[PDB]
RNA sequence: GUCUACGGCCAUACCUAGGCGAAAACACCAGUUCCCGUCCGAUCACUGCAGUUAAGCGUCUGAGGGCCUCGUUAGUACUAUGGUUGGAGACAACAUGGGAAUCCGGGGUGCUGUAGGC
RNA sequence: UGACAUUGUCAGGUGGGGAGUUUGGCUGGGGCGGCACAUCUGUUAAAAGAUAACGCAGGUGUCCUAAGGGGGACUCAUCGAGAAUCUCGAGUAGAAUAAAAGGGUAAAAGUCCCCUUGAUUUUGAUUUUCAGUGUGAAUACAAACCAUGAAAGUGUGGCCUAUCGAUCCUUUGUUCCCUCGAAAUUUGAGGACAGAGGUGCCAGAAAAGUUACCACAGGGAUAACUGGCUUCAGCCAAGACGUUGCAUUCUUCGAUGUCGGCUCUUCCUAUCAUACCGAAUUCGGUAAGCGU
RNA sequence: CGAAACCACAGCCUGGGGAACGGGCCAGGCAAAAUCAGCGGGGAAAGAAGACCCUGUUGAGCUUGACUCUAGUUUGACAUU
RNA sequence: UCUGCCCAGUGCUCGAAUGUCAAAGUGAAGAAAUUCAACCAAGCGCGGGUAAACGGCAAG
RNA sequence: GUAGAGAUUCUGACGUGCAAAUCGAUCUUCAAAUUUGGGUAUAGGGGCGAAAGACUAAUCGAACCAUCUAGUAGCUGGUUCCUGCCGAAGUUUCCCUCAGGAUAGCAGAAACUCAGAUCAGUUUUAUGAGGUAAAGCGAAUGAUUAGAGGUACCUAUUCUCAAACUUUAAAUAUGUAAGACGCCCUUGUCGCUUAAUUGGACGUGGGCCAUCGAAUGAGAGUUUCUAGUGGGCCAUUUUUGGUAAGCAGAACUGGCGAUGCGGGAUGAACCGAACGUGAGGUUAAGGUGCCGGAAUGUACGCUCAUCAGACACCAGAAAAGGUGUUAGUUCGAACUAGCCCUGAAAAUGGAUGGCGCUUAAGCGUACUACCCAUACCUCACCGUCUGGGUUA
RNA sequence: UGAAAGUGAAUGCAGGUGGGAACGCCCUGGCGUGCACCAUCGACCGACCCGGAAGUUUGUCAAUGGAAGGGUUUGAGU
């Protein structure tokens, strides 16, 4: 038989169709890279402001 | 590939609706299938024995299986379902015996098993004979060849009027 | 067979009935952010932007806003688990799932009533509960007397 | 395929960094060097006993080839190169429709 | 409420015939020097209000065509599950569930948002 | 006879006399064919996605400086009406859209006109085939540079779904680049970066036959050979028409001896003869006892 | 006087099912020691890892304008001169 | 007793183009490595012979 | 024609022979290209050949000997103690790949992390998506029967269809959501964005704070290395090629392979049930005349078969009839059903499993009692795993 | 780290953020605190693409040299 799709699904089930690890924070790289600049001047700032408020 | 089967009614075709009363259906009681040199041989059967007996002018034969189906090109069938229709004889309450009987010789060329039912309808028309004749009485039935034009509630209403002046419009 | 991104796509690409024509513009007028959950309905009409068929009538999360697109992450099983996809799609593909707002509607009702419950002092719960079975009740007969019915005897209608 | 033999496009050389009139032409392969070091390697396997040393091909399928356009900056001399489609037939700067 | 501009949903809004429309608005309308475009200012572009509601436009009407909704079709066709069910088979019945479509009949013939004019 | 000629080395040509190797795969056995071996549309396909056959109906190895990009005006196929090709009515696309098919398209995505070269440079991120490797094709952006438009905006080739290529080698472009290791200069060569040249058996050996003289290792994963499964008797009335009945590759290739005749025994009835009946010698029924 | 072949175990039939022709399995018919000479129905009897066919990126013989070479032969050059 | 026809092809065999032609050597360019240019036998190629040569029936 | 040299036939004998080529009869030659002794020469890709690929020490389409050599092996065969614990695959992608490898899956080990989390081959609620069944053809398209009307047509009708026609449109499958990474308020950073602290993203500081936002059930998750596997087969249902096939090909699930047990006489996938060693009880499927454990039970009928019938899969028969018979339907006639017979027909003697069975021990229905599996229940014991104690 | 020539790793408590072992404090939580590990946002080093401030002497006009600074590229880094 050069074809089947026969005991795939159980092969699947018998560790489970698993889903990834859900993280917080994903990467802002990878996103829009005009966004990605000013997050970053944006995160700074907000980082050294509380920085400086403590 | 050409069907056997040509000519699909016989008789006065041309007989009004309300001059043959009488409906007989000689009806599938079985889901199989109907080849087309069956379709005519019954057809042939079922024409000679009438033009015998009643005559050419005692009867509307119509066959309602048409060999569409291809089998696999070498030729075509009727696929038929339980229930439906093969052939139908329209005549005169007289001719009751002469049709049952007609349609009990045209088994014989049919696979399977087929019922003949006389149909409580008049005629060919989807209306029952009761409710024929009372919508005949009041005027909404106009006969047009071999069927008959039904008043309906829609469209305009001049139209209507001088096509059926019987017909009370309350 | 062949392989192509729009194989098989004659009935899910094709337009609707009497639908055909240019796409309305409420489409455009529409924002997305980041977090929202959208449904993906390819409009044949623009064929710039489309994802590719499997993403058809799925449902996912937008996590990139561009110009004309938005990005959207759907869970897709492959062979063993789920992997992510972030399909670039145009906004006319997309719209805002209503589940997520009638969700978002439910939970301004809950709070609303957390309020009032805290407010007047009682608990009011919050947990939506399945259909009960049907409580007791009288059937009243007045004007309402039954009526036997019998099996009819078999006829051919036709 | 015909080709306008000038064009004006993009020159990514550092004294442009802009558009500017390109001169076309079309790409032929250079005639190869008796001194590169495959040739010479090539010759040093092949001379002695032993017959044939390398794989020689014959298999030829494809009846067209890539057409390559050499780009030649007309302000500053830069040559730029892109490829386009196979073409069975191609002109250069041909009449137009 | 009517009209104009910009719309949203995109026929309940479309197509056809007939009858109305007070104000303002809109439209038709006069003209070709200018900007502009044509074989032709007819289209388009520009300047204007001498007339007309004839058309566009709004609206009313036709048991109009279409369309939209409700019921009928009909618990019908079909269907998930079940049997050491029936039948030679084709297929059918039953059990626990889900559940249409055409014909047909009734109703309906645009609603609404912003800025304004009357 | 003679500095000829023979010899030694080299370089051309010849050389089945001799040497070594090769002689794709898929395949209802192989072989011959075809290419299902790289690929697209509609199906097969059972309303997500996925899904097979040397299943089915056609396609691909091109074409285009516009048939790419932007803007503008226009409306199409038809049909009716009528003037010695344009005229106005209707006209939901019934036309066109390079090329198969499917989808999309009406102040356009079609038809004309105008200006152009986004068919550009440089990244990363995604989609599809997918192992989420590569190739191919594609999507959304970011940094420049432009086209076009009054502007919004659109444009990183073709309205969307196909139209193709590694390592090594060779060649081209790029840098006022790196190296040739004792130090230099000039040639020459080698590198980094971006392409092309080619592998259609399309993730890519360089390859003719024959064997009946034949040989090995295997194979019932695979043929022949033996097995199995599979493919006249009525019904009808006008003995017609009809209708209902009586190739595969599972076993065996550490071998089941492979036609016919002769010989010999047995069984079967679908009865040639014999016996006994029924009809009109002929056609029938019982009937395999007996012979052929 | 005295071998050998062969030998899982053995050895009465019919039918069933079964890798689709069982000696064993299931259901039946049945079934009494120990032997002798014959016999060729069966034991898919014995005899050789089929010798036909296919498979293998296993060979060999032979053939040719297969690929790649080679003795030889042929011609040019230098040497001898 | 005859052994026919065919030199197209293939094979063998023997005359002319100068189309080719390696290594040597000759000329030019370069600081040389070398890069160009011309010439060259053999084998070809062209042309004649050949079938009690292969073969065919160019000849039928 | 003898000796001698040969070897035609009987396809005779023999064929574990007297013989690894012989014997008997028959036959060919017999004075020359004759037969033959000894000496001598030719040696393996060689010799020699009145030519058979013949012969070259029983070895010849390349002799024999020894070495390279334990040549190579996707091919066949074998591969040695016990118990305990877990437990596959015949699929994906690429390969001069199709008897083979790599890769992913499945599996085992060893760890780590999280924790009422973080989910589920699940339902509900909410909200999507689809073009199969069905339906339709007087809705376009394609095909197709018939008359009516107005003039090839046109109009209102009519019968019947579609796998690549379709407005419509299921059931079953399928996506997502159902909150603390929450909500409410305040307020901060930015080179992005906006006409704009205008937004967007990320935050600070507070308030709400486990009925914390459906049901039910489970602790959950992630690494590391590696084995075997990469010939499958059957059934349910759907479906393609095919005249059909114990045929070829797929989809979903369940199985067999890898699995015993009860049952179907017998059988790998059928029915029931999945297995530590035992005792008792009770059932499943299936059975209770005898073989055979268990009612020759109960109730109501049907059937007589001149080679009846007897339990799913299953080991096979149809149309049409039958003064067979039992019941029905509608106006004696026709039909309509259930059983029986006919149609029905092979080759060793034999099969409802056998014996037999006829107000059955046959068939249809109903109701009790009974029999019994390794299944269920209680208990004992073994082992494994898990959890809780233990410095006396 | 790059093919090489070569250059060569602290703005900060060797940074933020999320979850987190163990501990402490409070009345089951809360509050601190956060090892290890992941998600993530940066900073630094080398290549790659710009940018050429000093400085060195030799060509000073230059030759050579590479600083600050920018990319949201890359490495089997810190």
């Amino acid at each position: 038989k050069n074809h089947t799709n026969h005991n795939q699904n159980k092969k699947a089930h018998r560790n489970g169709i698993k889903r990834p690890q859900k993280h917080r924070y994903d990467s802002l790289k990878y996103r829009d890279a005009k966004f990605r600049r000013n997050q970053k001047f944006a995160n700074r700032g907000t980082v050294e402001a509380i920085r400086q408020a403590k | 590939p050409d069907s056997k089967i040509r000519i699909f009614d016989l008789g006065r075709k041309r007989a009004g609706v309300d001059e043959f009363p009488l409906c007989i259906h000689l009806v599938s009681n079985e889901y199989e299938q109907i080849t087309s040199e069956a379709l005519e041989a019954a057809r042939i059967c079922a024409n000679k024995y009438l033009v015998k007996i009643g005559g050419k002018d005692s009867f509307h034969l119509r066959v309602r299986a048409h060999p569409f189906h291809v089998v696999r090109p070498n030729g075509l069938v009727a696929r038929v379902n339980i229930g439906q229709i093969l052939m139908s004889v329209r005549t005169k309450d007289s001719s009751r015996a002469t049709a049952i009987e007609a349609l009990r010789r045209c088994q014989y060329k049919f696979p399977g098993q087929q019922r003949i039912i006389v149909s409580k309808k008049w005629g060919f028309s989807q209306y029952a004979r009761d409710e024929y004749i009372e919508k005949r009485s009041r005027g909404e039935i106009i006969p047009d060849g071999c069927y008959a034009k039904f008043l309906n509630k829609r469209g305009s209403l001049q139209e209507k009027l001088d096509l059926f002046p019987e017909a009370s419009f309350n | 067979h062949s392989y192509g991104i729009r194989a098989r796509t004659r009935y899910t690409f094709q337009r609707g009935f009497r639908e055909h024509g240019q796409i309305r513009l409420s489409t455009y007028l529409k924002t997305y952010k980041v977090g929202d959950i959208v449904d993906i309905k390819v409009n044949g009409a623009v064929q710039k932007g489309m994802p590719h068929k499997y993403y058809h009538g799925k449902t996912g999360v937008v996590y990139n806003v561009t110009q004309s697109s938005v990005g959207v992450l759907i869970y897709k099983v492959v062979g063993n688990r789920y992997m992510e996809k972030r399909v670039n799609v145009r906004i006319e593909h997309v719209k805002h799932s209503k589940c997520r707002q009638d969700f978002l509607d439910r939970v301004k009702a809950n709070e609303a009533k957390r309020k009032e419950a805290k407010a007047q002092g009682k608990t009011v719960q919050l947990r939506r509960q399945p259909a009960p079975p049907a409580k007791a009740h009288f059937v009243s007969t007045e004007n309402n007397e039954p009526v036997t019915l019998h099996p009819v005897a078999y006829d051919t209608t036709i | 395929v015909n080709i306008p033999k000038t064009r004006k496009t993009y020159c990514p050389g550092k004294n442009c960094r802009k558009h500017t009139v390109h001169r076309v032409t079309q790409y032929k392969k250079g005639p190869d060097s008796k001194l590169a070091q495959g040739k010479r390697r090539y010759d040093r396997k092949q001379s002695g006993f032993g017959g044939q040393t390398k794989p020689v091909f014959h298999k030829k399928a494809k009846v067209t080839k890539k057409v390559v356009l050499r780009l030649e900056c007309v302000s500053c001399k830069y040559k730029n190169q892109l490829v386009l489609k196979r073409c069975k037939h191609f002109e250069l700067g041909g009449e137009k429709k």
